């Protein structure tokens, strides 16, 4: 079984980097919707989403790798 | 907003006088009978509703609400199998001692002597061995009583009884608009995060939380009698702890990305479970978990109300070349106007999964103590395998269906559409030239084989005794596959299936799973599989593509998809409609099941399933004859059809002795079939006119006309006829040999 | 405007008062879409079935005819399963019934009141007024008695005892 | 008895099925409490 | 017109029209602007009724017991059977409920929150705007205060009153 780890402040620190790496991204690629003007609820939503997502799948890629 | 509910109130009263008047929805058949022909006409259109109408929102409305139709017939299915699960079979008696008492779930009255087909089915019970595999499915979910049957009975019964008023309501009461049912992106959403999401993970809910715990004390030895209800193991987690200590946790673990934590109930384990010969519920549970969490993400993918999302007609128009010209662009028109497109699409991908399940459900059993039960394999196999096939032979005739009727050329101009009726004949020719290359290489096998076992030489004959056709690429797959655990799948315990190679697991001195090696006969045999499957798609693809015209017809899109001929000029124009194609594919797909059956049965019954005895021997059920005689026709005309047919003709006076009845009625329908087959319309017409001076000798003659089926309707009662004995009769031998022998 | 019973609910719009005891009461919508009539002669055949099964759970067990065994009436179902005392009550409610459907189908025709089976021998309703008072008191003792026979049956499933002695202790 | 459903009633099919069924159960019954009749008895 | 944080200003949204009580132009993620204006205020009052009825229950629990004998009484009330007897109640009432939030989205005359109770008769006239602003800022204390109370019981296993007098 791959090793995953007990909840910390590394955890945490790559689940917020994800998270506002996510929210730029989001800001800069979607076509359909100063620089933060229009920016609403369901963008929001879907950037922070793929933040969680992104940062769930770096931390198990992380554990098992041992970067941790 | 863009995708909203729109909704028109009563458009259709709820009235029985339609009722009263049969082909009220054909103009043409509204007017009322003359001839016979009329009759048959009435029901063989009625379910066309693009014939009737030109209204998409209709046509639309009635395909709505005759979906909640099949499903209220399907819900109303699974309650009847559930409450005779629960008042009819010896479904307790199966969970004391599953390797040894035969599945039963149908009894039967005594009246003429059919009590005979009560048999002895072990459990001190009598009744019809059943072959579904729903004892397993019962097994695999928790049921441990008859009480929950009942409750499941009556839980399909309520839902019928909801989908039956859903259609009402949905039709009669409160129908949809067009713009409502032209959401592709939304429907695709819903479908894939709600419908598939929500219910795997609704389902892993229930593995994890029921299936798990019962299965587990189920497999240790307790009597399922003392196994707590479902309901304590959901309140009380010290009874669940117990059994996976990780439950002592709560969902901590979850929200805090501490997965591993959960390792002991969600595992990757892989093989068969030794106890059951079925696959890992824990394993299922991580699987169908983690196919929610897939789903559920796809279903945010496409553009809705709100900004976020794929557009699915720029996806396509954005993909194109310098080979295809305008590449995907017209066809998000297609699929959101034709239905029949819709139903060609959705038909063909079903049956390829059907395929795909009969396969992936042979090879690794997920169900305990469904491996060992060689009847319901089998059953589920076969059965499976005709219904993927039949219903990719379907997807071909409805996307024939759309060439004839729904295509429009000024909407798609140099599109792949476009540019694939224009490359037509290179199509069809490069096909039938490989079709005719795959025929050659791979029957001349057969034939030669036989000529040279006929003529005393043996070394000349394709064998692993003789001249080699060795399958080295599917050989060394295997040897990757048996090689992946650990070195390609680092954290699999085992290999996902047996079959691909590995250890003999045995389930109560039966094989459950071994290797399937593969030989000359396999190469021979795929090669017969890969020839077949390429002649079905011939046909079906030559219909197809020269629905509308040919060199032959100019103006075929004019006649419409289903007419008998254009006369006998030309030389002869017969069956020159894509009808007719699907009628002839039909066949052929008939042809290609019957043989991947014929090869399964073989090659499981001599190499696969037998009995365990001492020193680790596994004595088969033929006794390992697939490798020397499934070479020859010869062999599979003695060692497999004749052999194996010795148990469906011998089981006269038995409990087996309604399939030997089916068996002989499958062969008079199938041979009544030829009559419809071989003959045509204007001698029956003839002696029709002959039968009708004798009524009216007696002053008898009806007023309705009595006219000869129709050469559509000859060739459609022919093949029918003829589907239902082949398959009647390859269902009575395969269930009486299985029965039998396993 | 709104329901006079449920002030937060709107007036279902076919519960406009033609039928006694009407409070607006309907918040599945079920007057929506089936048809009223059917949906009041099943309230008061039910009702009226709940009221006798009640009078039945009082005197049953006050009275007792001497050609019987003495049980309880729930153990007495299945007790005249077995004797065929039930078969001859399923028998001949059914022969009632099947003149049940012909009135219901007078009913579906507007020629019959949902609830007039014109039986009033003793001639208790005069004129109108009492008749509409009454209508009124036998749809509240319906839906009453409907809650008290299933009270009386799940409070003898649980506790294995009827009515009067579960009155005398708690 | 509304008329237009007892007229879809009276179409052929429902008829053949209900007719054939009944005539059906005239057979099974008789062979169950009269069965093995290979014969008219003298 | 209260305008709660002045950088972000005010939502322009079928809400803060003024119409609606206790708005204090507060929602900086505009949520007021992709979900319905009556369901939100609808959450939000039952949400608060509910609140305070909590942190009622837990102020009188701790005062005193009813005879005869937080999360812990949540779980020993389940073992008793009691939860499911206050279930029923709320599940039948809720459906109604149901039904009554589906008519107002449907577009009847009913006000979020209002059910037509008022058995007092201290609603009727100019009272109940001044009510409904009580109600809504009590609402969201309770809230607040439900909230903390709780996790001090998950911190220290006691009442709040009790760790005050403590
Ligand atoms: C910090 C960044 C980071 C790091 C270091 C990793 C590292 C890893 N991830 Mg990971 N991941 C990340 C971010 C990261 N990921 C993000 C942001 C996400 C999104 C949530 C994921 C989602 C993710 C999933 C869902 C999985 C991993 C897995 C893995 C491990 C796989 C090891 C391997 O050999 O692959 C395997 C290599 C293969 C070649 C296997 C083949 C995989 C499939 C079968 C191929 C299918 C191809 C398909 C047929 C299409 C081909 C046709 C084509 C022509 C179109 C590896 C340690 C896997 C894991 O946990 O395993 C234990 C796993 O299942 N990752
Ligand atoms: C997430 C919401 C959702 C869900 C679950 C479904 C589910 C379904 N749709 Mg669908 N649909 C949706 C949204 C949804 N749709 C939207 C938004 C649109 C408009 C764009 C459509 C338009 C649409 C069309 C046009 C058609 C369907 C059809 C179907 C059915 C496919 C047949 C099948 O597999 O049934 C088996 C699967 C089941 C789950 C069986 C149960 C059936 C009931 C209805 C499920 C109810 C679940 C309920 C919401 C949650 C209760 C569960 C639990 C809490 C108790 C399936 C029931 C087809 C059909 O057959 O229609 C009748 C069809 O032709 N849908
Ligand atoms: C839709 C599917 C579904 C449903 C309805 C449930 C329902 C439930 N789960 Mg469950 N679960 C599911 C999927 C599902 N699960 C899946 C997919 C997993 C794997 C990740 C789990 C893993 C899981 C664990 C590990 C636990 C539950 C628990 C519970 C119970 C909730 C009690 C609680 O809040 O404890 C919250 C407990 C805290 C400590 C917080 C409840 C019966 C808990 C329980 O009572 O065990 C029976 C519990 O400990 N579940
Ligand atoms: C998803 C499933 C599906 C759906 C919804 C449709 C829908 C449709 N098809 Mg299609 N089709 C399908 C699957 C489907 N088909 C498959 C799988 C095949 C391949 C066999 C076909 C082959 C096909 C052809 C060749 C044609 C259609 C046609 C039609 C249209 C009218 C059908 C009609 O009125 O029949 C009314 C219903 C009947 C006639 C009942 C048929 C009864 C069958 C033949 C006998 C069943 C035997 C039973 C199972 C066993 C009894 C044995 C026992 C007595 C011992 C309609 C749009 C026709 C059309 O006009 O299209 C425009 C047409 O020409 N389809
Ligand atoms: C067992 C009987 C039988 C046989 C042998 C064939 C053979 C053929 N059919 Mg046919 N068919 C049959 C029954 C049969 N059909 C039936 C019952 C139906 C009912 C619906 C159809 C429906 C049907 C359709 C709809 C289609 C075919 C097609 C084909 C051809 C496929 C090409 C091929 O495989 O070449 C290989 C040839 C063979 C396997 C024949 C045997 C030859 C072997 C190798 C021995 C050769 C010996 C040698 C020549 C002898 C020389 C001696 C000298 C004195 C002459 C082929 C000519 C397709 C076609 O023509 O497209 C290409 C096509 O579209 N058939
Ligand atoms: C107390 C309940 C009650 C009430 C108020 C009514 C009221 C009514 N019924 Mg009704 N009914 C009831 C119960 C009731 N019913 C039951 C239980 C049945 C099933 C048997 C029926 C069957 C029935 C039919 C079939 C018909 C009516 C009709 C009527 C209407 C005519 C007025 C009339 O004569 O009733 C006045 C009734 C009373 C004043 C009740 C008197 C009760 C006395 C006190 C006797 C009590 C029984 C006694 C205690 C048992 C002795 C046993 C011993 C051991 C103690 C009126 C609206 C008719 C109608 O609608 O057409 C106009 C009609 O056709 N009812
Ligand atoms: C507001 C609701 C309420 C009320 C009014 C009562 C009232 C009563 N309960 Mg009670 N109870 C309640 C809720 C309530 N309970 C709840 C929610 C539970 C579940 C925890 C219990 C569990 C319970 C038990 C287990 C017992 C009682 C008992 C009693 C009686 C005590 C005798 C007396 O006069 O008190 C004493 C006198 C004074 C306080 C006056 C000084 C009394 C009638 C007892 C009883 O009836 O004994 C036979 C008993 O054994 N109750
Ligand atoms: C394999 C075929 C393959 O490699 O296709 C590749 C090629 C795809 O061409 P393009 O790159 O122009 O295609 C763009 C679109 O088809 C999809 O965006 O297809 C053809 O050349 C036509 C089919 C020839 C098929 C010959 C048989
Ligand atoms: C509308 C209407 C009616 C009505 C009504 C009703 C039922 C009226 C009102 C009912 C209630 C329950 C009102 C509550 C208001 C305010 C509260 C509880 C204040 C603070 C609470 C908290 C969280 C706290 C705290 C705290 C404490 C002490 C301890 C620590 O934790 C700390 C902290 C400081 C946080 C009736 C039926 C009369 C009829 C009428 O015709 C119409
Ligand atoms: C199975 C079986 C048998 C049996 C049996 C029988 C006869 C079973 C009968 C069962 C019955 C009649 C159950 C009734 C339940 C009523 C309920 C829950 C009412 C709820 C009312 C509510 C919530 C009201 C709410 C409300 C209130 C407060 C007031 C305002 C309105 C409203 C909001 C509606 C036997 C005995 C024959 C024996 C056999 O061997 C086995
Ligand atoms: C036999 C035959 C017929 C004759 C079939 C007749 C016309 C139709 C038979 C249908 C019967 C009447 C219904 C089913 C028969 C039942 C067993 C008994 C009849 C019940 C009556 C009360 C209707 C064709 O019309 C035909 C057409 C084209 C190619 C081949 C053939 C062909 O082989």
């Amino acid at each position: 079984v791959p090793q995953t780890v007990a909840w910390s402040a590394k955890t945490g620190a790559v689940m917020v980097l994800s998270n506002i790496l996510c929210i730029v991204a989001g800001r800069y690629v979607i076509q359909v919707k100063g620089s933060f003007a229009g920016f609403g609820l369901p963008e929001l939503l879907a950037s922070t989403s793929l933040g969680h997502i992104v940062g769930s799948g770096a931390i198990l890629g992380l554990s098992y790798v041992g970067v941790l | 907003k863009k995708v909203s509910i729109t909704v028109d109130r009563d458009p259709v009263a709820t009235s029985f006088e339609k009722w009263a008047q049969p082909g009220h929805f054909s103009r043409t058949l509204a007017k009322g009978p003359k001839t016979t022909t009329w009759i048959w006409n009435l029901h063989a259109d009625v379910h066309d509703f693009d014939s009737h109408t030109n209204s998409l929102e209709d046509i639309s409305r009635k395909i709505f609400s005759a979906h909640f139709g099949q499903l209220s017939i399907i819900f109303l299915w699974l309650s009847g199998m559930y409450f005779h699960g629960a008042r009819f079979s010896n479904y307790s008696a199966w969970l004391s001692n599953p390797t040894a008492v035969k599945p039963s779930a149908q009894v039967v009255w005594p009246i003429v002597g059919q009590e005979i087909l009560n048999g002895d089915v072990g459990g001190g019970f009598q009744g019809v061995q059943v072959t579904s595999g729903f004892f397993q499915i019962w097994r695999a979910s928790g049921i441990t009583s008859e009480v929950e049957l009942y409750w499941c009975a009556l839980a399909g019964l309520l839902m019928s009884g909801l989908m039956i008023f859903a259609g009402w309501f949905h039709y009669h009461k409160a129908a949809p608009k067009l713009e409502w049912f032209q959401n592709a992106e939304s429907m695709l959403n819903h479908h894939l995060s709600g419908l598939l999401g929500l219910g795997c993970l609704s389902w892993a809910g229930h593995q994890i939380h029921i299936s798990l715990p019962v299965n587990k004390l189920l497999d240790a030895g307790v009597a399922p009698q003392e196994i707590p209800l479902p309901h304590e193991f959901l309140v009380n987690r010290d009874l669940m702890a117990q059994l996976y200590p990780s439950f002592s946790k709560g969902l901590v673990p979850f929200f805090t990305l501490n997965w591993s934590e959960y390792s002991d109930f969600l595992t990757f384990k892989g093989g068969l479970n030794p106890v059951t010969g079925g696959l890992w519920l824990s394993d299922t549970a991580h699987h169908h978990l983690a196919l929610a969490v897939l789903f559920i993400v796809a279903g945010h993918m496409y553009r809705t109300n709100w900004g976020i999302g794929h557009s699915m007609k720029e996806i396509l128009e954005a993909h194109k070349g310098p080979f295809t010209g305008e590449g995907h662009k017209g066809l998000y028109e297609i699929l959101t106007t034709s239905w029949h497109a819709q139903l060609a699409i959705n038909l063909a991908m079903m049956g390829s999964v059907s395929i795909i399940v009969a396969h992936h459900m042979y090879a690794m059993p997920p169900y305990p103590y469904i491996a060992t039960d060689y009847p319901t394999q089998l059953s589920i196999f076969t059965h499976h395998m005709w219904i993927g096939g039949f219903c990719v032979v379907g997807g071909a005739a409805h996307a024939g269906i759309f060439m004839v009727r729904d295509y429009n050329p000024a909407q798609n101009y140099n599109n792949l559409l476009d540019r694939v009726i224009r490359h037509r004949d290179a199509i069809i020719s490069h096909l039938n030239w490989i079709c005719i290359f795959l025929g050659f290489h791979s029957f001349g096998l057969y034939i030669h084989n036989d000529t040279m076992r006929a003529l005393g030489r043996t070394q000349d004959m394709f064998s692993d005794t003789a001249i080699q056709l060795k399958p080295v690429f599917a050989q060394w797959v295997q040897s990757i596959h048996t090689l992946a655990p650990g070195n390609t799948t680092p954290n699999a315990l085992a290999t996902a299936s047996y079959a691909f190679g590995g250890d003999v697991v045995a389930v109560g001195n039966k094989v459950a799973m071994m290797p399937i090696s593969l030989g000359t006969a396999d190469f021979m045999v795929h090669h017969i599989h890969a020839f077949t499957i390429h002649v079905t798609v011939l046909i079906l693809l030559k219909g197809v593509l020269f629905s509308r015209n040919s060199r032959l017809i100019p103006d075929k899109a004019n006649l419409g998809f289903r007419f008998p001929c254009d006369g006998p000029g030309r030389g002869g124009t017969c069956q020159s409609s894509a009808w007719d194609s699907v009628f002839l594919g039909l066949f052929w797909m008939y042809n290609c099941i019957s043989v991947v059956i014929f090869h399964f049965s073989w090659k499981m019954q001599s190499d696969v399933w037998g009995t365990v005895q001492a020193d680790g021997t596994v004595t088969h059920i033929t006794g390992g004859n697939f490798a020397q005689s499934a070479i020859t026709i010869n062999g599979w005309l003695r060692d497999f059809l004749w052999a194996q047919a010795s148990q469906v003709i011998q089981s006269y006076g038995s409990a087996l002795s309604a399939y030997g009845l089916i068996f002989l009625g499958a062969h008079f329908i199938w041979a009544f079939s030829l009559m419809f087959l071989f003959s045509g319309r204007g001698y029956w017409q003839e002696l029709i006119e002959s039968i009708v001076w004798a009524h009216n000798k007696l002053n008898v003659a009806p007023a309705i006309q009595p006219r000869a089926l129709s050469i559509t309707q000859g060739r459609a009662v022919g093949l029918a006829h003829y589907l239902l004995g082949g398959i009647g009769t390859t269902w009575a031998f395969f269930l009486a040999r299985i029965i039998s022998v396993g | 405007d709104f329901s006079a019973a449920v002030p937060f609910l709107k007036r279902p719009t076919n519960l406009d008062g033609q039928y006694i005891g009407d409070v607006g009461f309907d918040p599945l919508g079920f007057s929506d879409v089936f048809d009223l009539r059917v949906l009041r002669e099943a309230e008061l055949k039910h009702g009226r079935f709940a009221m006798l099964a009640t009078l039945g759970f009082i005197v049953q067990e006050l009275y007792t005819f001497p050609f019987f065994p003495k049980m309880a009436p729930v153990d007495a179902h299945d007790y005249f399963v077995k004797q065929g005392g039930g078969s001859q009550i399923i028998f001949w409610i059914s022969f009632v019934e099947l003149f049940g459907v012909v009135a219901l189908f007078e009913t579906l025709q507007g020629k019959r009141e949902p609830g007039d089976f014109a039986f009033d021998p003793l001639g208790l309703a005069k004129d109108e007024a009492t008749l509409e008072r009454y209508r009124l008191a036998e749809v509240k003792h319906a839906r009453l008695a409907m809650i008290a026979i299933g009270g009386f049956i799940h409070q003898y499933w649980v506790t294995k005892q009827t009515v009067l002695e579960q009155l005398g202790n708690f | 008895m509304d008329s237009n459903f007892l007229k879809y009633l009276s179409t052929a099919p429902v008829l053949f099925t209900v007719w054939l069924s009944f005539t059906a159960s005239f057979i099974i019954e008789a062979n169950r409490f009269f069965p093995d009749m290979l014969y008219f008895p003298m | 017109m209260p305008v709660a944080i002045p950088p972000l200003g005010r939502p322009e949204t079928d809400m803060f029209d003024g119409s609606v009580p206790g708005d204090a132009g507060f929602d900086p993620l505009v949520i007021s602007g992709w979900l319905d204006s009556r369901w939100l205020r609808e959450a939000e009052v039952k949400h608060g009724r509910v609140a305070m009825l909590a942190a009622a229950g837990c102020i009188a629990q701790d005062l005193f017991t009813f005879p005869g004998v937080m999360s812990a009484l949540h779980d020993a009330a389940v073992k008793a059977g009691s939860m499911q007897q206050m279930l029923w109640p709320i599940a039948i009432l809720e459906t109604i409920s149901i039904a009554a939030t589906i008519q107002m989205l449907q577009g009847s005359g009913r006000a979020p929150g209002d059910f037509g109770f008022d058995p007092l008769g201290l609603g009727k006239g100019a009272k109940a705007e001044r009510m409904a602003l009580c109600e809504i800022k009590n609402g969201r204390l309770a809230m607040i205060g439900f909230s903390g109370m709780m996790h001090h019981y998950f911190i220290t296993g006691k009442g709040p009153i009790e760790l005050l007098t403590s």
